[PDB]
C-alpha cells in the first residue's frame, strides 16, 4: 500500500477512521494538537470504498489514549490491520472492525502517543506510534 | 499527567 | 546528526517490515 | 514587553530577526521544520521600527545550529537582549548588535534547538530555547 | 508475586531468564550497561525451582533488542507470562517456554529497550519495560 | 516538579 | 543507531 | 588535564567540589541518584593541594538545580573555571571560586542536570551537562 508517516506532534485531539466488518480498518486520519492548536493531519484513504465512518473526539487535555490493542489478520493473501481500540484515562473507544486473528496491546505506564505512521492500500497494511513524555 | 507532550527548556537569558 | 529531532518509535503492528 | 511561546517543532529552516546596532535586538520570527515540511512561526514584532533586518537561512537538515551567545545589559533602564550570534556547523550568523555587556553561551554538544520562547516590548526583552534529540 | 522495578539504564549486556516447557517464565535477571560499565541488576528469582537457566549474551553496543514478545496465558488458575522470545538486530533468541495463550509483541522502530520492571512469584506475573532513545 | 529523571514505561503485559 | 542510549548534552563551558 | 565523564543518572543527591581563592575550582566529585538509589561518582582530583572542599547536600527529590553559573578566566595561561554558582528551588550554594572573568549561566526552565564530564588538571579546564526530563 501507499505508507504514509505524520510525524510527531505535541498530543492527539480526534481521530477519524473507518471500517468494513467483513475486511478491516481502511481510512484513518488525525487532528494532532501542535503547541495549543490543532493541526489536522493528511486523510489518508483506502483505495477503495464501502467502509463505515468513525469519529474519536478526545476531550483534549484532560482526556488522552492510555491503551491502543487490535488485531492484525490476513484478508485476501496480505496481512493487515483488522481491527482497532483505543482506551483512554476516560473511555474505551472500540472496537472497530473485525476482532478476529492474532491480538496485539500496547498499554503505556508513563508517555504519550503524539503521531503515527504507516501504509495503507486496500487496507491498513501495518502502523506504528511515536510515543514521548 | 496531561495529555500534553514536554521538552527540555533552558533560559530565560534577559530581563529577570 | 542531522537537523531532524527524533522520538521513540513503537511498531509496527501489521504486516512485516523489517 | 509582550510575551510569546512557539512552542516545539522538529527543526529549524530559517531565522528572521531585525537588530540595530547602537540598541538591541526587535523583531523576532522562525521557519520551524514541522515533520519535513516548513512551518512560518508567528512574526514577533518591536513595538517601535528603524530596525535592520537579517535572514538566517539554514541549509536544512544538514546545517543546524551547534550554539547560541549573546549579550545582555540595559537599554534606558530595561535589560534586554542587545547581540545575538549563531553558530552552525557550516558558518557562524552574526554578530548582530551591540556586542558588549553581559555575555552568554549555550554550546551544544548533543541535541538540537526546536523551539523559541520570549518577550519582546521596544526589544527582545528574554527569551529561552526548547531542546530536544 | 513479589514485585520488582530495576529502573532505567544505559542499555542491556545480558539477559538470564529460566522457564519450564511444561508451565511458564521462572527466573529474570538483566546485566544492564551504565555508562558504559557492566551494571548485575538484582535476580528476581521464582519462590520454586526446577526451571531451566538461560543466558542471552548481547554483542554490545552492536547488538540490541528490537522486538520482545511472548504469551500470558493461565497456569494453575493464574495469568503469567508462559513465553518469551527476544529479536536483535543479529539473531532471535527464543521462544522460551509454552507458546499458548494471548499473545502480545512489541517491535521498536526507534529507541532502546533500557530497563524492566514486573512481578515474580512461582511464575513471571507481568512485567513493562521502559523505552528511551 | 520533581528532581526525579523520568522515562517513557510501556506495558504491563501480564495479570492485570 | 547503537545499543548505547543519548542524552542531551550542552556545553562545554571553560577551555577549548 | 585528565578528562572525565560521569555519564548520566536519574538525579543529583550531592555534589563536593574545592576551590582557592586565588585561583579557581579544584576537585569535583557528584554522588548520584540513581533509580532512588545513591550512586557514588568517582572523585575527580587536582593535580596539586592547597583547595577548600565545599560540599552541596541537596535534599532530593524535592530540591534539584535550577540554574548553573560561574566564570572561565586564565590562570597562569590556561583557560579554566574559576568560580562556579548552584541555585536550587530552595537555596542558592556560593560563589565558590573568584567571581572574575567571563560569565556563563544556565538556567533551566523544564528539565533536570543528570550528569557530568569535563577535564582537570591544576584546576577545572571545562565541563559540561547532561540533561533530560
Ligand atoms: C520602553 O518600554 C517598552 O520596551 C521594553 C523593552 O523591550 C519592555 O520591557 C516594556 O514592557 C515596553 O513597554
Ligand atoms: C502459586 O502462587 C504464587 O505464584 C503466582 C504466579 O506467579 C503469584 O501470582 C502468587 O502471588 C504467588 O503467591
Ligand atoms: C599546569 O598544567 C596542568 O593544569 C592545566 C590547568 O588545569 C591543564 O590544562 C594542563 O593539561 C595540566 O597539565
Ligand atoms: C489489493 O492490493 C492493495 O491492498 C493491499 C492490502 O492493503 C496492499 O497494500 C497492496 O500493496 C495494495 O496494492
Amino acid at each position: 500500500g501507499k505508507a504514509f508517516d505524520d510525524g510527531a506532534f505535541t498530543g492527539i485531539r480526534e481521530i477519524n477512521l473507518s471500517y468494513n466488518k467483513e475486511t478491516a480498518i481502511g481510512d484513518f486520519q488525525v487532528v494532532y494538537d501542535l503547541n495549543g492548536s490543532p493541526y489536522v493531519g493528511q486523510n489518508h484513504k483506502s483505495f477503495i470504498t464501502g467502509f463505515t465512518p468513525v469519529k474519536i473526539s478526545l476531550d483534549f487535555p484532560s482526556e488522552y489514549i492510555m491503551e491502543v490493542s487490535g488485531y492484525t489478520g490476513n484478508v485476501s493473501g496480505y496481512v493487515v490491520v483488522r481491527s482497532l481500540t483505543f482506551k483512554t484515562n476516560k473511555k474505551t473507544y472500540g472496537p472497530y472492525g473485525v476482532t478476529s486473528g492474532t491480538p496485539f496491546n500496547l498499554p503505556i505506564e508513563n508517555g504519550l502517543i503524539v503521531g503515527f505512521k504507516g501504509s495503507i492500500g486496500y487496507w491498513l497494511d501495518y502502523f506504528s506510534m511515536y510515543l514521548s513524555l | 499527567q496531561s495529555g500534553i507532550s514536554q521538552t527540555v527548556i533552558v533560559g530565560p537569558w534577559g530581563a529577570k
